[PDB]
């Protein structure tokens, strides 16, 4: 989903898509924690995400 | 006398325990994804049977 969105639904700071650094690293870590905490409807949540 | 203690400074009122909120459990769930098929290549018709 992240690559299909091309980091547009992820967001970025001062760069298109996303540069491989600490900002995107922390963003992805928090996003994965959110996905883990999503719960059972998380599949559909990512579906319309 | 001002702080309502004993002669040796021992508090005259027992301090409340203030029982903590204590931690909670964590949960995780499953996530699914969907895909389509590949383009059907027109099979080059051989001569065999």
């Amino acid at each position: 989903v992240l690559v299909i969105s091309g980091f547009a639904v992820l967001g970025a700071k001062n760069q298109p898509a996303g540069q491989h650094n600490i900002d995107t690293l922390f963003s992805l870590y928090r996003f994965h924690q959110w996905i883990n905490g999503l719960g059972n409807p998380g599949s559909d949540t990512l579906d319309m995400l | 006398l001002r702080h309502n203690l004993s002669i040796d400074g021992q508090p005259l009122s027992l301090a409340i325990y203030a029982e903590p909120t204590d931690p909670k459990a964590l949960l995780t769930s499953m996530v699914q994804a969907s895909q389509g098929g590949s383009a059907v290549l027109p099979g080059t018709l051989s001569l065999y049977r």
